[PDB]
RNA sequence: AUGGAGAGG
């Protein structure tokens, strides 16, 4: 397991990663020193003898250069020490170990390698500074942020293997994954929040900015689109200039809730012939959804066009957002006065309900639900009540928020955040729980020495009325600390057991593959599936479609 | 500002981490598992 | 260590104001705010540069070497 | 003089502690947090100050009661990885590797517990004029 | 034994692994200065030359597809369909 | 360690010219000019001054990467109007405005106290 | 040439969580079977309640968009508020009621009439005056 | 240094969870992440 | 009704009524024979298995059954001639394109789908009143003699 | 004159507060950029430490030494060390100034910027003299010496651009604001209740007319009137800061024009 | 439980029925009770389904369970993967666990099985029983450092004179 | 990292000209993304920013103690008294163009700390180097100029892709590779290959 | 090399 199933390899590197909005999807920002260290052997041919001669003439320490020169006999010429590093006549048949250069196919990897998307072939773009740089739409299949994450890189050492990387393990080829028959890459973070902020009907762009955005597209035809507004001022819309990033022949249609071809709330999504007709663009569209724009462009135009699409969208949106600006303050977590009052009185009536149920249960008037204890029924009731309380106050807090609320904007865009974040930050963080149950009695018949014995009240068993905006009480803080602690614990346990289970799963179905008769077998020839997937289709080339014959009345069917 | 509370071995500052253990001479009763023949066990670690 | 020569944020010289700051503090018996106000440190970044700084060289000079 | 006692958990099992010394006395600001009224009477002990439930590393966190607990934990773990002045005599010790911050600063937001941890004398970080914003996307 | 040129049940379309393998081998040959059977037209990269040589079906290789029983079917690159 | 030199932001390298005028293959009568060792300070100004010319159809600039201090500038004018002339006229306009501004500020400063 | 011309009476104005664009609802002052819904940039051309706007559809006044020069070239409008959009749907309510859907860079429009030369084409100049 | 000098180690039902009895004796927040979580504690 | 199927037909149709720019006010130049026999012959070219014996043929029809159901449902004479009104050229284009895209959607022999499956199951597991999640999955894979929550659902 | 206009509101040795009229936004912003970075200044670039028995490290002191403001009036008649034909540095490109300090008294012996001594020949050029805006006349505090501690070094000051290092910054913070009433609507104000009461009122509002509610949005308007306040570190006087800024921008524009002239060669 | 049921008019309509959940399992006797539907009764214990209803029903129940665990977190994995797992678990005849007691007791190559869990004892018993290795296992060619007959190496490349 | 578990590395560095600027001319020493706020819920970060701002302006020491009655409302009131937006917002201008920004930026002092880990202490690359003695495989560690272990999971990935040749390359030419002689009878490494 | 401690995703 340590030397045969996995051994340390040469021509490898590893560094801290960072994002770069101006790199293509299938590119990787490689530091100059790494480009000088890692090397590739290239046989001297009439096609490249000049370039190779130049590279040898440069030698190491200067990129692009070479490290060693192998002759016919097999002698290795160390350029950095040789007395003849200046005068070398490259003969045909000789090998030249040159530095890694641009557009070289290298294997990018990030541990833990959970699936095939954790090892993808990128094109090298040598850059200054000591960080591996990557696009913000490749961050998801790698599952990587930039808070100190490190990644590994491997270099192929022959033509056939770099061919294997460029024709199989390429990033555009891995856009649509056979795991969930959907694209595993999409627009996120600033580009997502920005593409949400841009496609609003209020967003209008004047001439100059439009010209700049247009020129920022590498695949721009150089044709200025007629502005949506002619008089009095020639204005464009975010949709109109974003359409430039979308290729022709692209048809997208999606109705969401009250979408009636006119969209009073500007929801849904209609795009015709690479031109967005109507609908705010966000995660449901430009994200990595099943019927998403990325999936469509990928399956229609191709992987290359789709990666270039990532490029265009990113450049344009990031440009617009750069000169528009977006932030987040504590004011975005502050609800109105009457809202906070309604929240407080809601929590109050909730605790009042808990009080009534408790006083009812203590009088032996409580009737136990069929199949559970009186105490269990009580606990279930109180817990459900406090949950309904946190949810009530939470929705009460979300309704109060304006459209200009930054956090709410990021929630709408699907960039980052959700309802529970709003609820816990502005309204109520809710009930703390350990092992599925509320904070138990570590001390005899009481949770803390600050309470009396037998205190099943909410504020005792670990309920927190306060939000993060108001601040927690000592008891609330400690209970929250218990819950979070259990969170970290079960997190570590979870990743451990999941790791082991994953290993077992892989080692179980290791030698299983589809043969040239579409028969899923193993090393013994034992048939697992006579036809792979019971249909013989690859999971990548599969989309969820509606069978409109199975539904509807017989009258409508006949009609 | 050096608070001390450590040793010096071969020039290296060494710290003795407090080791947590169960209190001895304490009487504790524990409920045993279901497949187990015994139901309860009252034990005490004598020191 | 010792008072930084210039403000990080903008670049305004704040190295010649330390001793005058201490003089405005202990001799004239003023609060830190007014002291930082009289030294022409209007921006809260330059103001930070002096208010936040701790003179550690004084403890460094205690040693004999 | 019998004003303060030493209590372990086993003896703590049989006492009633008041969180604040103002919980012994028998219209409001909506801004402040909601605190449950003291429904107890027979107090035997009172807490010195609740902020003493924290450790040395956690006492450096500003408003730890306004954060999700794992964040407080992460900060507690990363505080030991920050650079600053670990000792005044750093220039006369032959340590294998020591990092000393060029221009340390005592944080504008402090804890009352920082006084006893000598953090304002030997800080580990600087006050950065920070900006929360979407700029170049880098 | 073998399998006759008729009654061949395997896919007439070239698999991605077959394409990568052929392009790889051909690129190896070209990388070791082998005679190019297509007009370079500016191309010097052995892989790209192999691709252009594949688009014109000027590759004199053959694919032996093994069956789990031991049998095998031959498919020349010129005969195989490249739809990818 | 891998950080580039500071003078590489305003000092031209070996064989690097200041301007690289290239025929734009996209639209007819258009040009893409590569400005080396310059940033937004000049680009934004030149581009904004190219829009004042009413015989200019298109004018845009961009810095393809913040690592390297260089920017591309695409210009498109009407037929019978060479874009280089538009660039020159814009530049001279900038120069005149700046000169007049300098004179004005000097004459204004000559009337101040303290 | 021209494709459509009529005088409408604004009956409703709706700023649905917006501050620059308001969806308008007007009806024809000539045909009692004609109506119109239309998103309007109020920040440019304000449309108050109970107004009578003159509405026109045109095919001209493709190539890139050259600078204005209205006082130099043929503007062919002298209106107050001009837009350019694209028809994307031709709905038929009844045989005597035909509705068309235009999209002006997101600013949508539904025109319901009866008697039309409105074909599915990029050409869609919406001109409004007074 | 201050943190390391006041550390608690634990060898080997739920010794990782924050127990109620830890109130005022052990820091509820300060504990290593990943492996020795809950086991290694600070006073 | 919504189920993962190989070839997307809707996009092909809406691409057909765009590539040829068909107007919705013009009689189609098709025939009943064209559509019916056209689709009926289209079902013949959707090859997953390419044997000649009866067994392989049955396996074939069984393998293309569902997609053929979708095909017949979407390319019905009424639907073709009325719902989007396709012409002759557009119809032939649709058929050919469907065939091609179907032949593209076939799994490539040699595809290590065992490891792919194991990874496709193991990876989402890392991102995770009966027992569920990782412990339950552990029970399932271990084939637990004693499960933590044995349930009996009786209708 | 004929084009843009300047209206000085405040003036001092350190600050200039003025209004810039009839100018495009790009020109004003670019002027700000040039004033911040692309203005030549003299600062310590080299440090030769002979003996250093002080608390502070060598390059630690070299840093603040470099950050010390030096006189840069006649910096224009000095030359870049990369342009001068001399070896290393001479007197036509660099200004050498020694620094010698030593603990004498039992009390802490302070080391300021007044202790810097010009050694190289200035030949009539007002340059190199460290700016001292200090009241007592000491200047920037370099470091502190005990009793037996000594600091013997020698600095070499060269001509540089703030674009290369912030130590060559001729200005501090440049105040900049256009349209205090948001009549151009380039900013969408964040609020909880009232957008006007929450956001304070700018000083520059007194110079412009308040927007009437009976008026629609002026869409044809542009950014003409700007409000600026330039602050100088001391190396270069404020008026000379802005003048050299304008002249620099104009100079590089003229250089681009010259390049255009040069590209017509066969 | 709510339930979609085909209405006599055609369209599927929600028809809510009463279903009995149960803590406790004994499928062998519950389904034979007069009163309930003995064709829709189901248990979360696939181990009982495998014993009572057969190996195919056990397969369906196993897939149902795995799919339920996956979709419990709101996730979604395509059918063929889980189906492949369940099939390889059920093709041996019974429920083959994904452990050293399950599939690692198969008749595959010695090296392959020795590259997982029990290593030395496997090599010992294989060395005692004199087992032949097909060398068509992936891990085996991984050990031998050869191009494993997988993916790109699933075929051979030769030349034919057509020039 | 800040003092609230908000860690992160430097993506890039901009000069004061390219930096956004307030009307005062103040430039941010550091720019963090808003997205690192709602999903992590570190409100105390923002609160400590507001408090540090007010304490900076007033020239006092802000009390950020755990359980106090110091609320965001009082702090906002104090900040408003100093002539700023009570919620810490500031209208800023885009440094590249000088044009205003639509949204206002949460701008103010926040205590950050330079953590232990630095790139140049982590970076590593090896084309070829010293092997171990026993297994003749690339040595372990960066400090020994070693190679990265192509783990079992990586092998699984390369199998999933189908790149067999690359797997062989990583398991032969990349790491250890040996030429051995085998008998045609017993089939063991008993052969005494006397070369030359 | 063996063994151990702490830390990073
Ligand atoms: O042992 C470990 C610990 C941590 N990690 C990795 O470190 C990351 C923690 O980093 P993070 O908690 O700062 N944020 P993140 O996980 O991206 O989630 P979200 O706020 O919704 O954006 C996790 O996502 C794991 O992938 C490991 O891979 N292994
Ligand atoms: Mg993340
Ligand atoms: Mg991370
Ligand atoms: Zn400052
Ligand atoms: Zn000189
Ligand atoms: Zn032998």
């Amino acid at each position: 397991r340590g030397n045969l199933m996995g051994k340390r390899v040469d021509f490898s590197a590893r560094t801290v990663i960072s994002g770069d909005p101006n790199l293509e999807l299938d590119q990787v920002g490689v530091p100059k020193s790494i480009a000088k260290t890692l090397t590739y052997p290239e046989v001297v041919t009439p096609y490249n003898i000049d370039r190779l001669t130049q590279l040898v003439r440069n030698g190491p320490n200067e990129h692009p250069g070479a490290k060693y020169v192998i002759r016919d006999s097999g002698d290795r010429i160390d350029l950095r020490y040789s007395k003849r590093a200046g005068d070398i006549q490259l003969q045909y048949g000789w090998k030249v170990e040159r530095h890694i250069m641009d557009n070289d196919p290298v294997l990018f990897n990030r541990q833990p390698s959970l699936h095939k998307m954790s090892m993808m072939a990128h094109r090298v773009k040598v850059i200054p500074y000591s960080t591996f740089r990557l696009n913000l739409s490749v961050t998801s299949p790698y599952n990587a942020d930039f808070d100190g994450d490190e990644m590994n890189l491997h270099v192929p050492q022959s033509e056939e293997t770099r061919a294997e990387l460029s024709q199989l393990c390429a990033v555009p080829l891995q856009i649509v994954s056979p795991q969930s028959n959907k694209p595993c890459m999409g627009i996120v973070q600033d580009t997502l929040c920005g593409i949400r902020k841009l496609t609003l009907r209020d967003t209008f762009i004047e001439l100059d900015q439009v010209l700049n955005m247009l020129y920022w597209v590498p695949d721009w035809d150089g044709v200025i689109p007629t502005p949506a507004i002619i008089k009095p001022k020639p204005l464009w819309s975010g949709k109109q200039i974003l359409s430039v990033a979308i290729p022709n022949g692209i048809h997208l249609q999606r109705f969401d809730e009250g979408t009636t071809l006119l969209s009073p709330k500007d929801n849904g999504m209609l795009i015709i012939d690479g031109q967005i007709i109507f609908g705010v663009v966000e995660k449901k569209t430009v994200g990595s959804s099943n019927g998403g724009l990325i999936h469509v462009v990928t399956r229609e135009k191709g992987p290359q066009v789709c990666a270039k699409l990532f490029g265009n969208i990113q450049k344009v949106v990031n440009f617009w957002l750069l000169h528009n600006g977006f932030s987040t303050g504590i004011g975005d977590t502050i609800a109105d006065g009457p809202t906070m009052r309604e929240i407080t009185e809601t929590i109050a009536e909730a605790k009042k309900k808990v009080l009534d149920v408790t006083k009812e249960a203590q009088a032996n008037l409580l009737t136990a639900k069929h199949g559970m204890t009186l105490r269990e029924s009580f606990e279930d009731n109180v817990v459900r009540f406090l949950n309904e309380a946190r949810d009530k106050a939470g929705r009460l807090a979300e309704v109060n928020l304006k459209d200009l609320n930054n956090v709410k904007q990021m929630v709408m865009a699907g960039s980052k955040g959700s309802f529970i974040n709003i609820a816990q930050m502005s309204a109520c963080v809710g009930q703390q729980s350990v092992e599925g149950k509320r904070i138990a009695f570590g001390f005899v018949d009481r949770t803390l020495p600050h309470f009396s014995k037998d205190d099943y009240s909410p504020e005792s068993k670990g309920f927190v009325e306060n939000s993060y905006l108001r601040g927690l009480t000592p008891q609330e803080f400690f209970f929250h600390a218990m819950g979070g602690r259990e969170g970290l614990i079960d997190t570590a346990v979870k990743t451990a057991e999941t790791g082991y289970i994953q290993r077992r799963l892989v080692k179980a179905l290791e030698d299983i593959m589809v043969h040239y008769d579409n028969t899923t077998r193993n090393s013994l020839g034992n048939v697992i599936q006579f036809i792979y997937g019971e249909d013989g289709m690859d999971a990548a080339h599969i989309e969820k479609q509606s069978l409109d014959t199975i539904g509807g009345s017989d009258a409508a069917f006949e009609k | 500002f050096d608070m001390g509370g450590y040793f010096i071995i071969n020039g290296s500052e060494k710290v003795l981490i407090a080791q947590e253990r169960s209190a001895g001479n304490i009487v504790q009763v524990f409920k045993k598992a279901a497949p187990s023949p015994i139901s309860h066990v009252a034990e005490i670690r004598s020191a | 260590m010792i008072v930084p020569v210039r403000c990080f944020s903008c670049g305004k010289v704040v190295g010649d104001k330390w001793e005058s700051y201490l003089n405005l503090l202990q001799e004239d018996e003023l609060d830190e705010g007014t002291a930082l106000s009289r030294l022409g440190l209007k921006r809260y970044c330059c103001r930070r540069m002096i208010l936040t700084h701790v003179d550690l060289i004084e403890k460094f000079l205690r040693y004999n070497p | 003089e019998g004003l303060v006692e030493y209590i372990d958990a086993e003896e703590e099992e049989s006492i009633l502690i008041a969180m604040q010394p103002e919980d012994l006395e028998p219209d409001v600001d909506p801004a402040k947090r909601i605190r449950v009224s003291h429904h107890a009477t027979t107090f035997t002990h009172c807490e010195i100050h609740p902020s003493m439930i924290l450790g040395v590393a956690a006492s450096i966190i500003p408003f730890p009661d306004h954060n999700q607990s794992p964040r407080n934990t992460y900060q507690s773990a990363m505080g030991k990885q920050a650079m600053g002045v670990f000792l005044t005599n750093y220039n006369v010790r032959m340590d294998t590797m020591a990092n000393i911050l060029y221009y340390p600063q005592k944080p504008l937001g402090t804890t009352r517990a920082m006084e006893y941890l000598k953090f304002r004398e030997l800080p580990a970080g600087q006050n950065a004029i920070v900006a929360i914003a979407c700029y170049s996307g880098y | 034994k073998a399998i006759p040129k008729d009654q061949r049940a395997t896919t007439p379309y070239m698999t991605k692994y077959e394409r990568a393998r052929i392009l790889g081998t051909r690129a190896l040959q070209i990388s070791m200065n082998a005679p190019v059977f297509v007009d370079l037209e500016g191309e010097t990269d052995p892989l790209r030359i192999a691709m252009k040589e594949l688009a014109e079906k000027k590759i004199p290789l053959v694919i032996r597809r093994y069956l789990p029983d031991g049998s095998f079917e031959d498919w020349s690159v010129e005969e195989l369909i490249v739809d990818l | 360690m891998n950080a580039p030199d500071r003078f590489e932001l305003f000092l031209l390298g070996e064989g690097e010219s200041k301007l690289k005028i290239d025929p734009d293959t996209k639209a007819p009568n258009a040009v893409v000019i590569t400005f080396e060792k310059e940033d937004h300070t000049l680009g934004n100004l030149i581009r904004a001054e190219l829009l004042n010319d009413r015989k200019v159809l298109f004018a845009a600039y961009k810095v393809e990467h913040p690592f390297f201090a260089r920017f591309k500038l695409r210009i498109q004018t009407t037929e019978g109007y060479d874009p280089k002339d538009a660039l020159k006229n814009a530049c001279n306009s900038i120069i005149n405005k700046l000169g007049a501004l300098k004179t004005n500020f000097e004459t204004e400063w000559n009337l101040q106290t303290l | 040439n021209t494709l459509f011309d009529d005088i409408f009476q604004v009956s409703e104005v709706d700023p649905g969580r917006y501050n620059k664009v308001c969806r308008i609802e007007a009806a024809s002052t000539t045909q009692d079977q004609c109506k119109l819904t239309l998103d309007i940039n109020v920040e440019l051309f304000p449309v108050a309640a109970q107004d009578s706007l003159t509405v026109t559809i045109a095919s001209s006044l493709t190539r890139s968009w050259r600078p204005p020069q209205a006082g130099d070239r043929s503007l062919a409008d002298d209106y107050d508020y001009v837009m350019y959009g694209t028809a994307y749907k031709f709905e038929e309510v009844s045989k005597d009621l035909i509705a068309v859907y235009y999209s002006f860079g997101g600013l949508l429009m539904r025109l319901e009439g009866n008697y039309l030369n409105n074909l599915k084409q990029e050409n869609a100049y919406l001109l409004i005056r007074r | 240094t201050l943190s390391h000098l006041r550390r608690t180690n634990t060898p080997i039902a739920k010794p990782r969870q924050l127990h109620n009895t830890h109130w005022g004796l052990v820091c509820p927040a300060e504990t290593p992440e990943g492996q020795a979580c809950g086991l290694v504690k600070n006073l | 009704a919504n189920w993962p199927l190989p070839v997307n037909i809707r996009r092909i149709i809406q691409n057909a009524q765009q590539t040829f720019h068909i107007d919705h006010t013009k009689p189609s130049d098709l025939t009943i024979k064209d559509i019916v026999l056209g689709v009926k012959d289209l079902q013949e070219n959707l090859l997953v298995l390419r044997g000649k014996n009866e067994i392989i043929q049955n396996a074939q029809r069984d393998a293309v059954t569902l997609f053929c159901c979708l095909l017949r449902s979407r390319l019905a004479t009424r639907r073709v001639l009325q719902e989007y009104r396709l012409t002759k050229q557009a119809f032939d284009w649709v058929l050919s394109n469907i065939e091609a895209q179907f032949l593209r959607s076939v799994v490539h022999p040699g595809e290590m789908v065992g490891v792919l499956a194991a990874q496709s199951i193991g990876e989402p597991a890392t991102q995770m009143k009966v027992t569920s999640g990782v412990p339950r999955l552990k029970e399932i894979l271990n084939v637990a003699k004693n499960m933590k929550t044995p349930s009996l659902t009786v209708y | 004159e004929e084009g843009p206009q300047v209206k000085i509101r405040e003036a001092s040795k350190d600050n200039v507060d003025f209004i810039l009229s009839n100018v495009d936004l790009a020109m004003a912003n670019s002027l700000r950029r040039v004033m911040i970075a692309e203005i030549p200044t003299l600062a310590i670039d080299s440090v030769e430490v002979e003996t250093n028995t002080t608390v502070l490290a060598d390059e630690f002191i070299a840093h603040r030494l470099g950050l010390i403001p030096l006189q840069s009036m006649d910096i224009e008649q000095l030359e870049y060390s990369r342009d001068c034909f001399c070896e290393d540095h001479c007197d036509k490109c660099s200004v050498v100034l020694t620094l010698q300090a030593f603990g004498e008294s039992e009390s802490t012996t302070n080391v300021y910027s007044k202790d810097l001594v010009i050694v190289s020949n200035l030949m009539g050029r007002n340059i190199g003299h460290p700016i001292i805006q200090d009241k007592e006349g000491n200047g920037v505090l370099i470091c502190k010496l005990r009793k037996g501690q000594e600091l013997k070094l020698t600095c070499v000051a060269k001509k540089g651009i703030a674009k290369e290092h912030a130590k060559w910054g001729p200005a501090a913070a440049i105040e900049f604001e256009y349209d205090p009433w948001n009549k151009l609507k380039h900013t969408d104000y964040w609020y909880e209740q009232d957008s006007a009461k929450e956001w304070p009122q700018s000083k520059n509002c007194e110079y412009e007319d308040p927007p009437n509610e009976g008026d629609p949005f002026d869409y044809k308007a542009q950014a003409d009137t700007f409000y600026m306040n330039v602050e100088s570190v001391g190396s270069i006087p404020v008026d000379q800061v802005v003048v050299r800024g304008i002249d620099t921008l104009q100079k590089k524009v003229a250089s681009i024009l010259l390049a255009l002239t040069q590209m017509d060669q066969d | 439980y709510d339930r979609k049921v085909p209405s006599p008019t055609g369209e599927y309509v929600k028809e809510p029925e009463w279903v009995l959940e149960t803590d406790g399992v004994n499928l062998s006797e519950v389904m034979t009770v007069p009163g309930i539907d003995p064709t829709r009764i189901y248990t979360n214990s696939f181990i009982d389904i495998m014993e009572v209803l057969g190996i195919e029903a056990g397969r369906a129940a196993l897939y149902k369970e795995v799919y339920n665990v996956i979709a419990s977190d709101g996730s979604y994995v395509n059918y063929r993967h889980m189906a492949l797992l369940v099939d390889v678990m059920t093709t041996q005849g019974g429920l083959t666990s994904v452990t050293r007691h399950g599939f690692n007791r198969s008749n595959t190559g010695a090296l392959m099985r020795c590259s997982f869990e029990e290593t030395v004892e496997i090599l010992f018993e294989a060395g005692a029983s004199a087992e032949l290795d097909d060398c068509r296992g992936v891990s085996e060619n991984v050990i031998l450092g050869q191009m494993a007959p997988i993916g790109t190496g699933a075929f051979d490349v030769m030349i034919d004179e057509e020039s | 990292a800040s003092r609230h578990g908000q860690k992160g590395t430097i993506g890039i560095t901009y000069r004061r000209e390219d930096m956004p600027f307030t009307a005062e001319g103040i430039v941010p020493d550091l720019i963090i993304n808003p997205h690192a706020i709602p999903s992590r819920m570190t409100v105390a970060h923002l609160i400590e920013c507001l408090l540090s701002k007010v304490a900076a302006l007033s020239g006092n020491e802000g009390d950020a103690s755990p359980f106090t009655d110091i609320t965001v409302e009082g702090i906002s009131k104090l900040l408003r008294e100093h002539g700023y937006q009570s919620r810490g917002f500031e209208v800023m201008y885009n440094g590249h163009t000088g044009k205003k920004l639509m949204a206002q930026i949460f701008f103010g002092p926040t205590y950050y700390q330079r953590l232990r880990h630095m790139v140049d202490d982590k970076i590593h690359a090896r084309a070829r180097g010293p092997m171990q003695v026993l297994t003749r495989q690339p040595v372990e560690g960066r400090s020994r100029d070693g190679g990265l272990r192509f783990g079992e999971m990586e092998r699984d990935c390369m199998i999933a892709h189908g790149a067999a040749s690359f797997l062989k390359e990583r398991l032969m030419e990349a790491s250890d590779a040996f030429r051995v002689h085998i008998c045609g009878i017993c089939g063991l490494m008993t052969v005494i290959a006397k070369l030359n």
